[PDB]
């Protein structure tokens, strides 16, 4: 029999087997209902809708996400999600299949019970386990050792990590991430003449992110060069389907990440957070994390990050500190494969927390087993 | 936690060099004689035990990684490292060593020099439109005349996104299930359900004593309405889901107080389908369902001939 692998983001769900290289499924992570225009005769004997088919009618619907800046905060559209997720995209009767889920750094103590005990009594799998996203990370780059960056929809975060196991007391959180730079990128290309204001608008300007957008090595260097040349200029073709160009937004959108200002936010930009994350630790790993920042999720995969990280980090640090940035090209997927991974382990078999233990432990057996 | 293996028993038990490869996701003793031999598409594990004073032994982990090793390899490399320290205790160093810049520490347990060679194991790596439904084809006027016949046949009421049924109609369907024994599920997601609807269903919870599932999601009911359905859980011993998400207008913060509340003050529902705005109740939501769900389990345990 086969082990599930359940990686759940703020924005999209990547699920599969054990032992695959890489996730079956990834859809976005949400619950669509009817908005109180009338009724749907349309909807039948349906609720709502889940992920894809939500996502087809982001105009007719209302869309919530069940995980909010990674942490689950609604619980019942959640089990939504995992439903859909076993029966219609991977197919499975989940109380045939261990299953591993995946959480967020600093992820309170009640939400790890709460997901084992919905996976047990609602969904009645055999076994599960719960592990930490960054961990799974760092693994997947082949190391027991270092500092992840994990980015996504929702959630950024630095996560040090020391012989297999996060240093908590040295992770931080920054709530900014691919969505809040696809809202922006819609923003800075209004300023210039285009109609970008939700739903089948949000979703190509997204995609128009994640096609032509990248980091700058010199921010105001590359300003003045897009004013001169136009060989930065790019253009791009909307469904409708009219064509549009686009230029210095293409790096000032992922500005963003480095300058958080941009969209109002006090905070330090992620090249800063690194750094202070790293500080936070004992002097004696900080070379081992400065030469091995591990960069996952969707929103490291702008071209031209890795080295603006390496620059920006160089200047932060002690001048003789060798400082390297390690970004995957899978890096959409590293937690997923790190789970496939550690599921498939000769070892992992006495891992799982079984349905037998739960039931005579509780739900805070995840405590104890899942660590 | 800590895990066995019989590779494990056997590591550290003594002074000297021990190595392991990864072999599609286990880790496989390698043959003594092929000590500092390694395939460069493949990954290994290695503990230097050195003997101390206290009869003490020290312990050096090295993982190595061949250039052309599969990512399962690598990861399961680190993996193993990670399991085998725990098992020692945590007393091991580990060391993460690549091919073609291992440290001169790893590079000196090798009294010939180690070497490379090509190759190795195998990997151990294995639309939508607009809603495109037929409508709800439910009769309301028979169903409801079942619900009052009390018709054995009827379990599942699914009014859901039908037009234009009465308010009078909605209400008559409260007032026939306070004393129907088959229905379990009644749902009348957007159907345009009001307050009245709602006080209807209230006191409907307080009589019946065979429904597991409402559902009003997607109406139009108000604080004053949501909060009079949960104030008849107290009096409900049956009910197990409620979903009351996504009414037209937010509920409003005292009402959200005043529901938790309530939710605190039955020991039955399990589900409480509702988004809570203020983090105060909705972290007393999330657990008052998880204490009423964990009672599930304790009785699961008990009614288990002890
Ligand atoms: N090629 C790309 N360039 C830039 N951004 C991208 C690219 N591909 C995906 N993204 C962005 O990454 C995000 C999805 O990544 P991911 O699956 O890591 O997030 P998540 O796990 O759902 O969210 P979180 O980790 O924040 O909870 C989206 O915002 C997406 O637009
Ligand atoms: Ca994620
Ligand atoms: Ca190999
Ligand atoms: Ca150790």
């Amino acid at each position: 029999t086969t082990a599930l692998v359940c990686d759940n983001g703020s924005g999209l769900v990547k699920a599969g087997f054990a032992g695959d290289d890489a996730p079956r499924a990834v859809f976005p992570s949400i619950v669509g209902r009817p908005r109180h225009q009338g009724v749907m005769v349309g909807m039948g004997q349906k609720d709502s809708y889940v992920g894809d088919e939500a996502q087809s009618k982001r105009g007719i619907l209302t869309l919530k996400y069940p995980i909010e800046h990674g942490i689950i905060t609604n619980w019942d559209d959640m089990e939504k999600i995992w439903h859909h997720t076993f029966y219609n995209e991977l197919r499975v009767a989940p109380e045939e299949h261990p299953t591993l889920l995946t959480e967020a750094p600093l992820n309170p103590k009640a939400n790890r019970e709460k997901m084992t005990q919905i996976m047990f009594e609602t969904f009645n799998v055999p076994a599960m386990y719960v592990a930490i996203q960054a961990v799974l990370s760092l693994y997947a780059s082949g190391r027991t050792t270092g500092i992840v960056l994990d980015s996504g929809d929702g959630v950024t975060h630095n996560v040090p990590i020391y012989e297999g196991y996060a240093l908590p007391h040295a992770i931080m959180r920054l709530d900014l991430a691919g969505r809040d730079l696809t809202d922006y990128l819609m923003k800075i290309l209004t300023e210039r003449g285009y109609s970008f204001v939700t739903t089948a608008e949000r979703e190509i300007v997204r995609d128009i992110k994640e096609k032509l957008c990248y980091v700058a090595l010199d921010f105001e260097n590359e300003m003045a060069t897009a004013a001169s040349s136009s060989s930065l200029e790019k253009s791009y073709e909307l469904p409708d389907g009219q064509v549009i160009t686009i230029g210095n937004e293409r790096f000032r959108c992922p500005e963003t990440l480095f300058q958080p200002s941009f969209i109002g936010m006090e905070s330090a930009g992620i090249h800063e957070t690194t750094y202070n994350s790293i500080m936070k630790c004992d002097i004696d790993i900080r070379k081992d994390l400065y030469a091995n920042n591990v960069m996952s999720g969707g929103t490291t995969m702008y071209p031209g990050i890795a080295d603006r990280m390496q620059k920006e980090i160089t200047a932060l640090a002690p001048s003789t500190m060798k400082i390297k940035i390690i970004a995957p090209p899978e890096r959409k997927y590293s937690v997923w494969i790190g789970g496939s991974i550690l599921a498939s382990l000769s070892t992992f078999q006495q891992m799982w927390i079984t349905k037998q233990e739960y039931d005579e432990a509780g739900p805070s057996i995840v405590h104890r087993k899942c660590f | 936690m800590v895990v066995e293996h019989p590779e494990f028993l056997k590591a550290g038990k003594e002074p000297g060099l021990q190595i392991w490869r990864v072999e599609k996701f286990d880790l496989v003793p390698v043959p003594t004689n092929l000590y500092g031999d390694f395939f460069t598409g493949d990954a290994y594990v290695i503990l230097k035990t050195v003997q101390l004073r206290n009869g003490n032994l020290q312990y050096d982990l090295h993982y190595w990684l061949g250039n052309e090793c599969s990512q399962d390899e690598s990861g399961a490399a680190a993996i193993f490292t990670v399991q085998l320290d725990d098992y020692l205790n945590g007393r091991a160093v580990q060391h993460r060593e690549v091919q073609g810049f291992e440290s001169a520490t790893f590079l000196g347990y090798f009294k010939s020099g180690l070497k490379y060679k090509k190759g190795g194991v195998a990997s151990g790596f294995g639309y939508k439109p607009v809603p495109d439904e037929e409508p709800n084809s439910t009769d309301v006027e028979e169903t409801l005349e079942r619900i009052k016949n009390n018709d054995p046949k009827l379990e599942e009421v699914n009014l859901n996104n039908i037009r234009n049924i009465p308010i009078p109609t909605l209400k008559a369907y409260a007032e026939a299930l306070k004393e129907n024994s088959y229905v379990k599920k009644f749902s009348i997601v957007g159907t345009r359900s009001n307050d009245p609807v709602a006080y209807a269903l209230a006191e409907m919870l307080k009589e019946n004593k065979v429904l597991k599932t409402l559902n009003v999601e997607s109406n139009f009911i108000s604080g004053a309405g949501i909060l009079r359905l949960v104030e008849a859980l107290p009096y409900n011993t049956s009910l197990v889901e409620m979903k009351i998400d996504n009414q037209s207008q937010p509920l409003g913060n005292k009402v959200e107080m005043e529901i938790v509340s309530m939710l605190e003050k039955n020991a039955t529902l399990l589900k409480f389908g509702y988004h809570f705005t203020q983090q105060g109740p909705r972290l007393r939501a999330s657990n008052a369902m998880m204490n009423n769900n964990d009672l599930v389990r304790k009785r699961r345990l008990a009614d288990l001939t002890g």
